[PDB]
RNA sequence: GCUCGCCGGAAGACCAAGGGUUCCUGUCCAACGUUAAUCGGGGCAGGGUGAGUCGACCCCUAAGGCGAGGCCGAAAGGCGUAGUCGAUGGGAAACAGGUUAAUAUUCCUGUACUUGGUGUUACUGCGAAGGGGGGACGGAGAAGGCUAUGUUGGCCGGGCGACGGUUGUCCCGGUUUAAGCGUGUAGGCUGGUUUUCCAGGCAAAUCCGGAAAAUCAAGGCUGAGGCGUGAUGACGAGGCACUACGGUGCUGAAGCAACAAAUGCCCUGCUUCCAGGAAAAGCCUCUAAGCAUCAGGUAACAUCAAAUCGUACCCCAAACCGACACAGGUGGUCAGGUAGAGAAUACCAAGGCGCUUGAGAGAACUCGGGUGAAGGAACUAGGCAAAAUGGUGCCGUAACUUCGGGAGAAGGCACGCUGAUAUGUAGGUGAGGUCCCUCGCGGAUGGAGCUGAAAUCAGUCGAAGAUACCAGCUGGCUGCAACUGUUUAUUAAAAACACAGCACUGUGCAAACACGAAAGUGGACGUAUACGGUGUGACGCCUGCCCGGUGCCGGAAGGUUAAUU
RNA sequence: AGGACCGAACCGACUAAUGUUGAAAAAUUAGCGGAUGACUUGUGGCUGGGGGUGAAAGGCCAAUCAAACCGGGAGAUAGCU
C-alpha cells in the first residue's frame, strides 16, 4: 500500500484548457498536473483518496518545457507531467 | 572428373572444374559443425600480419577427427562430403555404437566401407594403427608427430607419407617435400593416401574465382614508390637491385629455418 | 557532395562521451584539464 | 473565387536517422525574408504529444569491447580465462470505424488477443548450471495456385444538356467492409506403430543415436487463398435542415458478377550449382542430486496485473549534412489510368505546387534553341561540336576464328484505319446441367457467358502510318593491353595497377613470415596438391650464349682474426 | 549457365558547353561507362602518425598529407627582407 504522504504530494494542480473541458464533458475525464515521478498507480490511488471518486484508468504523458528568451538570455521552462484520469461515470467532480 | 568449360564468355574460356558426383548434395551433419569467422589477416592488435587475405564465401567448420582413438569399434562409411576448409574431402562414418564422426577421406574409399582403429586393425585403407604395427614400406597419411596429439603430416589432397625404415623406437618417414624425418614408433598413421588427388588439375579461370576463396590482389614491389618497398622507384621500368621481401630480406635462395630444438629429427633436408 | 560530419548520437556518445573519457587515464586527464579551464560543458553528453 | 500552367516511380504519402517546438490558435511588423508584406519555419502569449498489443526498456546472442583471478611488462600499462556487455539479427500479444484547431493501431464505439501472478477444484512424478531436438539460415532458376489491384458488365441514384444531334448500344457518380474465430483447400515434406537389446550423447535418462524382430500401410507435420462468421453492424452517393458561412445536425439506395493480374503471398518451398551458405535464448523433450502422499506438474474456472520512457512537427527537405530560406548529398516502404516490354517515356488521377523582386522595351553582344539557297570537312591540331542512325517481325550476312564468336555484320522488305475470313477467329477462363464416390474447399463430362491475339484478303486517307516522346551511325587498315575490373576525392582512366596462368625460392609445424621490450596473436583450428616472398602476365610458337663483377648457396684443409686467459 | 548481351533505378565520371567575386570551396545541361557481380548500399565495429590503409596514383587518414591535428619545448634559429 502507498503511504498517505506520497499520495498527498503526487497531485499538483488541475489543468485548465479547452481540451480538458471537452474531455470532462464528453469522456468524463479530468486532466491533472502531477509530480514528475508519479506513476499511474500512485495517481489512481491519490485521486481515489483525496477526491473520493472511483477511477477507471489513468493515461499519462510528459510535457517538455519551452525554450524561451527573456531579454536576450535563453531560459527553458521545466518539464512537467499530466494525467488523463477517467472516472467511473457516476462521480462528476 | 576434370571438366573443361565451353568458352561462352571470356571468363569461362579457361576454367577447368573438378566435379565429383559421389559427394553428398544435402546439408552437412549439424552436430559436428561450428562457426568460424574470418580474420582478414589481422591479428589481435588489429593489424595486417599476413597480406592478401580477405572476403570470400562464408564457411562453417566441420569438426574432423584427427586423433582416431576410438579403438576396437568398427565403423562404416556413410557418405563423402565437401569440406570448405580444406582441399581433401571428408567422410562421415558411423560407429557400431551409434557415434558419428568426420574423417579425412582416403583414396578409394566409398560409402559402405568398414574402417577401424587400434593395434589389431587390419592393414586396409582408412585403418589407423600405431606405426609400430604398420609394415615398413607402407604409404600412410594423417601422421602424428607426438603420440596422441592428432595427425599433422600429409593431410592435403593427394598427399601421403612413406615409411622407409624402422630403427628401434623411431621410424623414418619420407615426407612429400622429400625430407627424411624421424618420429616415434608409437605415433599413429592412417593407411593409404588422401583422396581428391585431382584437386591440383583445377584452373580458376578468372580473377573473381580467386576472390571467392578469400585471396586479395598482390601488388608487385617494383610497381611501388621507394617509400613503400625496397623495389620501388624508377623512371620507367627499373630494377637494379637484389630481390628482397617487403622488409628487406633476400628472397631468392636465402634460408630461413633456424630451429636447433628439432634438428635432431631431420635425417636429411628436402634438397 | 557528401560532407564530413554525418551525425549519429550513438557514435558520438561512444567516442567522446563521459564514460568513454573516464575509461582511460588520458581521458580523465582531458576531464581534469577541462575542469581546470572552467568549461561549462565538460563533454558532449551535455 | 474562377481560369491557366507544372510534377505525378514525385515536386504525392509514410518510416528510420538527424533536428527539437519549427506543430495549432490569437496577436504584432521594428530586426529577419535578397523587393513590399496585412503574410511567415520571424517577435510575443497561450495550447498541443494519452498505449498490456507500436518502439525502446526487457530475454538472447554476432563482430567487437571490458575483463575477478591469471600471464606479461621500468612505471604507465598490454593480452586474456571465468564472466559481463554489445544490434544492424532471434524472442508473446489489435483490428475496423468515429472524433480535435493541433494526438491517435494510444482517446471513443464494436469486436479481439497475449503473458504472468494468485485462489478453488480435479488428476498427477516433479526437479538442472547437465543431455537431445528445434530455432537455423547460400546463389541462381522455373513454374503452378493465389491475392493487392484494375477493367467491363449488372444494380442503384441522378441527368436529358449554352451550338447541329442526344430516351439511348446515351451521360455522371457509387457499388466498401478488418483483426479474430471455424473450416484445413491448391500444394510441400515425411512411412506409421509396438517390443527387445546396446562399447555412444563427460553421470543418468523412458529422450536422441544405433541394432533386430512383429505388424499395418495410411498416419503425422506444414500451408497461401477461398468460404462461413465477425456484420440485422459500420460505411455509404445523395437528399433534407441550421449556418455564427469554416461548416454543424438529420436521414440514407445499391453494395453483385465476370475477366485480367503482380517485382506481393504459398515459398525458410521445389529444381540446380559450387564459391558449400551466423550464434544464443525463448520453445519441445530427458533425466541427476533433491523432494515425497509436501513441493512441483497438467486442465478448468475465477480474479488481479501488464510498470517506465518515446509519441507534436520536418523527414529527397526552407526544419537533417553543406557558413545561406544554398540548382548538391541523404537508408527503407507505398505504387492508379491510357499508350508501352517496362519502375523508360508522353499525357493525366489521388495529392501537391507556380520555385519571395517586379513592370516595360524589343539595340550590339553573350547564353539556350529552331530553320536555311548552292556546296558538303574546303573547317580544324583533330569531323571538336552538330547533323545523322535508331522499333518490331521476316529475308540475308564476309575475312578471320581460341569454333563460342565476328553479328544487330553489312543490306533489304512490311507497318495507319476499315471490312471480311470469324455477327470475335486460334487460344485462355469457365457457370448451369448430367453422372459417380472415400458427401467434400471432391472426380468425370459439359460447355453458357467473359476475354482474346496474330495472319491473310479487299478497300481506303495523307507529302509522309516504328508519324509525337522514346530509339545503334556504318565499314576498311594498324599500334598497345588478352579479356570483366582498379586508379591520381578536386586538371591525368591510360599503354599504368590487378588478373587467371607461369617460374624461381623459402617453409616439416611451437613452419617460414608479420604485429609485439614481452605475454601473446595472425598464418590456421591450415600441414608441402599447404602457406609466404619475388618476378612475369590469357592463349599459340618459344625462351639462345656468359658464373669474369655483385648477390645467394655449399665447403672447411690452410692464412688472418674478438671477448677470454 | 555466364566477372554473357541491350537497357532504367543504383553506382560511376569519357567528351563538350556553361559557370569561374559560381546556384555549388568541383556543380549544371546534353551525351557517356558498369548495371548478378572482383557489384552496390544501411547499421555497428577494428587498424593511429615514421604509424595505419593502399587492384600502387606518393593515393587516402574529417575541404589539411614526400609524414594529420591539437597543446607544449618556444620568444627554436633566421650571416636574410
Ligand atoms: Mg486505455
Ligand atoms: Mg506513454
Ligand atoms: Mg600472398
Ligand atoms: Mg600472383
Ligand atoms: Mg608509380
Ligand atoms: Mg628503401
Ligand atoms: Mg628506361
Ligand atoms: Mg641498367
Ligand atoms: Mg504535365
Ligand atoms: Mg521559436
Ligand atoms: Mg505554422
Ligand atoms: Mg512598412
Ligand atoms: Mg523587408
Ligand atoms: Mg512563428
Ligand atoms: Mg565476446
Ligand atoms: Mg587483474
Ligand atoms: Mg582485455
Ligand atoms: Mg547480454
Ligand atoms: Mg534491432
Ligand atoms: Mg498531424
Ligand atoms: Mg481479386
Ligand atoms: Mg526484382
Ligand atoms: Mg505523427
Ligand atoms: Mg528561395
Ligand atoms: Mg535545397
Ligand atoms: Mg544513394
Ligand atoms: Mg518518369
Ligand atoms: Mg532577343
Ligand atoms: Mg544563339
Ligand atoms: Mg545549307
Ligand atoms: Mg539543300
Ligand atoms: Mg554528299
Ligand atoms: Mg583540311
Ligand atoms: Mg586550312
Ligand atoms: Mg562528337
Ligand atoms: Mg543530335
Ligand atoms: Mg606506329
Ligand atoms: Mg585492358
Ligand atoms: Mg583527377
Ligand atoms: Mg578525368
Ligand atoms: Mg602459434
Ligand atoms: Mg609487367
Ligand atoms: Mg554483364
Ligand atoms: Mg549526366
Ligand atoms: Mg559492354
Ligand atoms: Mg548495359
Ligand atoms: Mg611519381
Ligand atoms: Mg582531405
Ligand atoms: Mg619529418
Ligand atoms: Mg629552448
Ligand atoms: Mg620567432
Amino acid at each position: 500500500m502507498i503511504r498517505e504522504e506520497r499520495l498527498l504530494k503526487v497531485l499538483r494542480a488541475p489543468h485548465v484548457s479547452e481540451k480538458a473541458s471537452t474531455a470532462m464533458e464528453k469522456s468524463n475525464t479530468i486532466v491533472l498536473k502531477v509530480a514528475k515521478d508519479a506513476t499511474k498507480a500512485e495517481i489512481k490511488a491519490a485521486v481515489q483518496k483525496l477526491f473520493e471518486v472511483e477511477v477507471e484508468v489513468v493515461n499519462t504523458l510528459v510535457v517538455k518545457g519551452k525554450v524561451k528568451r527573456h531579454g536576450q538570455r535563453i531560459g527553458r521552462r521545466s518539464d512537467w507531467k499530466k494525467a488523463y484520469v477517467t472516472l467511473k461515470e457516476g462521480q462528476n467532480l | 572428373a576434370v571438366v573443361k568449360c565451353k568458352p561462352t564468355s571470356p571468363g569461362r574460356r579457361h576454367v577447368v572444374k573438378v566435379v565429383n558426383p559421389e559427394l553428398h548434395k544435402g546439408k552437412p551433419f549439424a552436430p559436428l559443425l561450428e562457426k568460424n569467422s574470418k580474420s582478414g589477416g589481422r591479428n589481435n592488435n588489429g593489424r595486417i600480419t599476413t597480406r592478401h587475405i580477405g572476403g570470400g564465401h562464408k564457411q562453417a567448420y566441420r569438426i574432423v577427427d584427427f586423433k582416431r582413438n576410438k579403438d576396437g569399434i568398427p565403423a562404416v562409411v556413410e557418405r563423402l562430403e565437401y569440406d570448405p576448409n580444406r582441399s581433401a574431402n571428408i567422410a562421415l562414418v558411423l560407429y557400431k555404437d551409434g557415434e558419428r564422426r568426420y574423417i579425412l577421406a582416403p583414396k578409394g574409399l566409398k560409402a559402405g566401407d568398414q574402417i577401424q582403429s587400434g593395434v589389431d586393425a587390419a592393414i586396409k585403407p582408412g585403418n589407423t594403427l600405431p606405426m609400430r604395427n604398420i609394415p615398413v614400406g607402407s604409404t600412410v597419411h594423417n601422421v602424428e608427430m607426438k603420440p596422441g596429439k592428432g595427425g599433422q603430416l600429409a593431410r592435403s589432397a593427394g598427399t601421403y607419407v612413406q615409411i622407409v625404415a624402422r630403427d628401434g623406437a623411431y621410424v623414418t618417414l619420407r615426407l612429400r617435400s622429400g625430407e627424411m624425418r624421424k618420429v616415434e614408433a608409437d605415433c599413429r598413421a592412417t593407411l593409404g593416401e588422401v583422396g581428391n588427388a585431382e584437386h591440383m588439375l583445377r584452373v580458376l579461370g578468372k580473377a573473381g574465382a580467386a576472390r571467392w576463396r578469400g585471396v586479395r590482389p598482390t601488388v608487385r614491389g617494383t610497381a611501388m614508390n621507394p617509400v613503400d618497398h625496397p623495389h620501388g622507384g624508377g623512371e620507367g621500368r627499373n630494377f637494379g637491385k637484389h630481390p628482397v621481401t617487403p622488409w628487406g630480406v633476400q628472397t631468392k635462395g636465402k634460408k630461413t629455418r633456424s630451429n636447433k630444438r628439432t634438428d635432431k629429427f631431420i635425417v636429411r633436408r628436402r634438397s | 557532395m557528401k560532407r564530413t560530419f554525418q551525425p549519429s548520437v550513438l557514435k558520438r556518445n561512444r567516442s567522446h562521451g563521459f564514460r568513454a573519457r573516464m575509461a582511460t587515464k588520458n581521458g580523465r586527464q582531458v576531464l581534469a584539464r577541462r575542469r581546470a579551464k572552467g568549461r561549462a560543458r565538460l563533454t558532449v553528453s551535455k
